[PDB]
């Protein structure tokens, strides 16, 4: 492939560097239509700008934690992180978001790798070893209520019991409603005066749900969860202007009051160098 | 003697001239279609109006001023209110459609001022509160009269900065969406031709609004001396290929 | 039973490594594609659409008024802009060829610089744009100015200009963050006779300027954004 | 080799190669040729 | 292969042994021209010696430090090696420096073979398992300001999570600006009157960060970092003297005053044996 | 699931084993090669160019 | 003895996996299948048979 | 395969949509029996409601 | 591939691809056709 | 068997079996043969 052909003095009522840019074009022009070149080969397939590798690696989109203690006299294990829940996103963490957020409609596989460290923060004898059990609670099934629920069972659910320290890794097909998962939705759940706006109402997939399987030992351990997530087989349509503001919230576009000016001031001229 | 320059587009049984335009755009280089069997979901057989809901309608016009900060309009909310379009739109469950925009601005070989006329699909606006604040209905439906940038904030209404695209994204890379400018010493018209672009093969019609067109002065209008400061601008706009189906008793939508 | 050795590594888990995992949900089958316009393959094919560079850069709070160049009447032989080539910095920064080139560690190819012109249409102007390659200093005058790369314009029917930066460079790749050895060159732009208003006009008019890659262009070795962080996750 | 029997579960796709950026760049409707007038 | 043919007598007026050595020139000169041999075969092929195999094994190139502690009032993570970086090279340590310096110019593949274990020198109850993070940080890309920042969810950089006690291992393609990695450059950025000479301008290719995952038990825990370096797909170019001093800095030639004599010097004459 | 078997060795780092990994850069396009006079292939090319040797070594 | 290398996952249990495993009952022979009327292969077969809703729900 | 096929108005003396339950048969009523359809189809092919996936985890 | 000698020891079925809901929709002695009369 | 799609990730490389000093012992210009006067 040649990047750039060998091209001669040119003296022409042909003039291509002419063009007019309220037509909504970006004309085509090269090096060769206003210097003189010489034959240059490109060397290069743009291989890694292809979007399945932008979105292909693993980033991570979600830490939570639970920790493995006594149960006795809880009366709310959810809310003493005897077992927790994701009201599973992708734009919780941003690095990955801005990533998503170049492109309107996105369709891809997904797989996710979540690890498990452990911590004890104070006094114990030792390590314990733990085992966590991850469960999907899809919109109209059971939530656990406590750590240890008849929802555990999960007999019909998909849930993966891997260990605290390992590593846990599947890949789930595109599960979205619609033909493409909308990055963005100029609309509402119905005509309602008061319903809420955004994609909010659209990317409904419920929660996954992570607890300790072990009883408790004499110490407590507190074990963190960090879910990773890859797209494969990623197809994206509608590329967008990208993200200037920092972001505010899950699913909404709303930025900061006050923000600050995101476009560098010289210093200097205009005429700077 | 053909120029790129002089156009007429007939549809339905409203015609535009124009003898100073600046080529169009078609959206993504595809014009717009009827939905296809296979991508068909709904079993309903659809209704096409036709030409009764294919013609020009020319919202209200609007008024350039060296203030001016820009002015949104979405669809089909723009339309809600036209003719049998917006009818239909009322009466039945689902409805699809595909847009001829022409918008329209005149002045002298002594004015100077360049508009940026663009398409953007799912325009999802920002609360001005920040945080997780939503954008109530009403406010993201002003129907033909759009949405006035250099209006002030109002509450539950989307926030209104011009160099933020009403969402966290630069005025300046705008340019990726379809667009043209109206470079008074150039253009006088801009035309874009909008295919049907959603993630679903038919929706709804008022719940969701497909694309906002955006008018932004970026260059200043500049009057010879001793002129009027200002020039109106207007909008027109026909659906085509529009389709309905789910037809029944007539959509009550807030305010 | 197969013998086996396991080797270093194993275990680990690579961001970037790409092999099969069970799915969760077999059987499973996901809703049919419709036809949507507008697939993007490449980033390559997205950088390749203009647009607007917010050159004077000179406010001191965001404004439209700052992708403005403005250009006085009457001036003769004087300097309408300037700029180093760093496209992953300052004025290129926000422009989505700056955001892109920031997803990626190298860059090597041409650019396109065009500047459309919004003057009334009954005034006239001739500009020189100048390329100045790495190794020179951004030129001090017109002369200085003209012996690099350079494109008289002719203000006229034809709105907008074209100027291509040609890649010159020893070394095949660049840095996207800005480096000296890795450097660019200079952009200026002169009055090359003056810009001439007719009666009944007055005052200031300004060029928009764009910037996109020319089909030439090679971005390599992704990373991370310095253009986007945060401080605690977001919640809804 | 696919160990797995669902497609969600093989690796990453492999390059579109393909490559069109004319819906981007040139979605005018009549056509402009580089080196002829952009306004006739 | 024949490694000395059988000859016998001379009395020629074909000297191949007399040569003029002011040509450049080493002339092949046998053990057959100059006494009688026999015949002898090789037997081998310098198989051991080919540059690949030279630079093909892995050696350590880098020993860093982190430690997992309670970081509660720490004003400087990096400070307290709560995380830690390393602005990657291959001349740090110099036995592999040395090898590498006998080319000018040098092109190969890496594979990277990462160690850590872990120490506790003080007092605790037990050994805790730790996944260690390591994260490239490309010129101009986001650097890790404290042990947790949004940098660590590395969403486009690529990053290994491993235990420590354990080994991470991975390959990186030739990731040079140029067609070969200078080992030397008798040059400068620009041509400035103060900028810095050597290679040290040229060989830019970021730092590797190193992190702990988990948060922090009661005790506290060193963890030692060792990168192990193998060229693999070795190329090089211009074969130059050997290094004869020692080295005092990452990339400039320099070697220390007041040095000793590299020449062992007689015991005896220059007669003796 | 093939049942498998590990032998003595599993695990170990040896510097001098020769195998694959995982490429950290998936898909990365390294610089062209261009020519450049000098390439050497073994260490018995170099052995073979004569150098001086100190031999008066008495200093 | 051949090289391999673990990936992310290994050890993991997900209920959802379809493997072999070994039989505890090398062996043994299953009672025969007779003919039954009535079996059932999709849930989409049941699911077209009309029962009775109890739209009267204001008891 | 064929999820609707397409149908237009009816005037006949052959009413699909008038049963009699008593006789314990579900008659398989489509939509195109009673209003005017269009085609489309399927893309399904009920996998994941199989006896052996649904006993399967 | 199978390692195990066993039938029990694969792993699960494949999809019946049998589907017909007459046994239970439609067990008249005799036949109904949609459209003719169901009680004559 | 290459278990990994880039290049880099595959083993050493197989011996050069190239060999040839003479860039090195014999770069002069006008070709010397041994046992031919060295200067002429
Ligand atoms: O990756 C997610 C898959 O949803 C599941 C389904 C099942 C499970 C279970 C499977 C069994 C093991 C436990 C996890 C977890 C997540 C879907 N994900 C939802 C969020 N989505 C988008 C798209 C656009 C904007 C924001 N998010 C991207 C796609
Ligand atoms: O091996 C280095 C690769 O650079 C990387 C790139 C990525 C990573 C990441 C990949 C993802 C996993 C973490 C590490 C680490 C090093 C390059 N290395 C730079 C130093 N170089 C030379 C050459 C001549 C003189 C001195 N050094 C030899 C080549």
């Amino acid at each position: 492939t040649v990047a750039s052909i060998s091209s001669g003095p040119k003296h022409t009522q042909k003039v291509p560097i002419l063009t007019a840019n309220e037509t909504g074009a970006t004309m085509p022009v090269l090096p060769s239509d206003s210097i003189e070149t010489r034959t240059t080969y490109m060397h290069f397939n743009g291989s890694e700008t292809d979007v399945e590798c932008f979105l292909g690696r693993a980033a991570c989109v979600h830490v939570t934690e639970i920790q493995n203690k006594d149960a006795t006299g809880i009366d709310n294990h959810r809310e003493a992180k005897l077992f927790n829940d994701w009201k599973i996103n992708l734009s919780s963490l941003v690095q990955l978001r801005k990533k998503l957020e170049l492109f309107t409609y996105v369709r891809f596989d997904s797989e996710y790798t979540i690890l498990a460290t452990a911590s004890q923060p104070d006094s114990a004898n030792y390590s314990s070893n733990l085992v966590v059990q991850a469960m999907y609670v899809p919109p109209g099934a059971p939530n656990p209520k406590e750590w240890d629920d008849y929802t555990w069972q999960s007999a019909s659910n998909p849930s993966v019991f891997f260990k605290v320290g390992d590593t846990s890794r599947f890949s789930v097909p595109y599960v979205g409603l619609a033909s493409a998962y909308n990055c963005f939705y100029d609309g509402y759940s119905h005509d309602d005066a008061e319903t809420q706006y955004g994609i909010t109402v659209l990317n409904h997939m419920g929660s996954m749900a992570f607890r300790i399987v072990n009883e408790h030992d004499e110490h407590k351990t507190l074990v963190k969860i960090r879910v990773y997530h890859r797209a494969k087989h990623v197809e994206a349509w509608i590329p967008r202007a990208p993200r200037a503001l920092p972001y505010t919230s899950i699913g909404r576009t709303n930025y900061p009051k006050n923000t600050e000016p995101v476009i560098k001031k010289r210093k200097g001229d205009i005429k700077s160098y | 003697g053909y120029s790129d320059r002089v156009q007429q587009i007939t549809l339905g049984n409203s015609t535009i001239t124009t003898q100073e335009a600046a080529n169009a755009v078609v959206c993504y280089a595809e014009w717009p279609e009827y939905l296809p069997d296979v991508d068909a979901s709904d079993v309903n057989k659809t209704s096409k109006p036709d030409t009764s809901v294919c013609r020009f309608y020319t919202l209200d016009s609007k008024t350039w001023t060296t203030g001016s900060k820009g002015w949104c309009w979405k669809l089909p909310d723009a339309l809600k209110d036209m003719g049998v379009f917006g009818q239909n739109m009322f009466f039945h469950s689902l409805g699809r459609s595909g847009y001829t925009v022409h918008v329209q601005c005149n002045a002298t070989k002594f004015h100077s001022g360049c508009l940026l006329v663009v398409v953007i699909p799912e325009h999802q606006l920002a609360s001005h509160e920040g945080g997780n604040v939503s954008v109530k209905y009403t406010f993201t439906h002003p129907g033909e009269r759009g949405i006035d940038l250099s209006s002030a904030n109002e509450v539950g209404g989307p926030v209104k900065d011009v160099l933020y695209n009403m969402n966290g994204t630069l005025l300046g890379n705008l340019l990726i969406f379809p667009h043209q400018f109206i470079n008074l010493r150039t253009n006088n018209t801009a035309t874009i031709v909008i295919p049907y672009i959603n993630s679903v093969p038919i929706d709804s019609m008022t719940r969701h609004n497909n694309v906002s067109l955006m008018v932004i002065p970026i260059a200043p209008l500049t009057v010879p001396t001793g002129a009027t400061p200002s020039l109106p601008i207007t909008v027109t706009i026909a659906p085509m290929c529009t389709e309905f189906s789910g037809i029944r008793s007539k959509s009550i939508v807030p305010q | 039973g197969l013998p086996t050795t396991t080797l270093p590594g194993s275990g680990q888990f690579l961001t970037t490594d790409d092999r099969q995992s069970p799915s969760a949900l077999p059987n499973y089958e996901p809703t049919p594609r419709i036809h949507i316009p507008g697939k993007v393959h490449n980033l390559l094919e997205i950088i390749q659409v203009d647009t607007l560079i917010p050159m004077n850069n000179t406010h001191t709070k965001d404004e439209v008024n700052s992708y403005l160049i403005p250009l006085n009447a009457n001036r003769q032989n004087e300097q309408v802009f300037g700029t180093n080539l760093f496209i992953g910095d300052g004025v290129f920064k926000t422009t989505l060829l700056g955001e892109i080139v920031q997803y990626y560690t190298h860059w090597s190819g041409s650019l396109r610089f065009s500047l459309m012109y919004t003057g009334p249409a009954l005034s006239s102007a001739k500009l020189i744009l100048a390329y100045t390659p790495p190794g020179a200093r951004g030129p001090q005058d017109r002369r200085e100015a003209m012996l690099g790369t350079h494109v008289v314009w002719d203000i006229g029917l034809q709105s907008t200009i074209v100027m291509t930066i040609p890649w010159t460079s020893g070394v095949q790749f660049r840095y996207t963050d800005p480096d000296t050895y890795t450097s660019a060159g200079f952009l200026s732009c002169w009055y090359q006779t003056s810009l001439i208003l007719p009666p009944e006009t007055t005052g200031q008019v300004y060029l928009l300027s764009f910037i996109s890659a020319c089909p030439d262009f090679k971005l390599r070795l992704m990373k991370d954004t310095q253009t986007i962080s945060q401080t605690v996750a977001l919640t809804e | 080799i696919n160990y797995y029997k669902d497609a969600a579960s093989t690796s990453s796709a492999g390059q579109s190669l393909s490559m069109d950026p004319s819906k981007f760049t040139e979605p005018v409707k009549d056509l402009m040729l580089k080196g002829a007038p952009a306004l006739n």
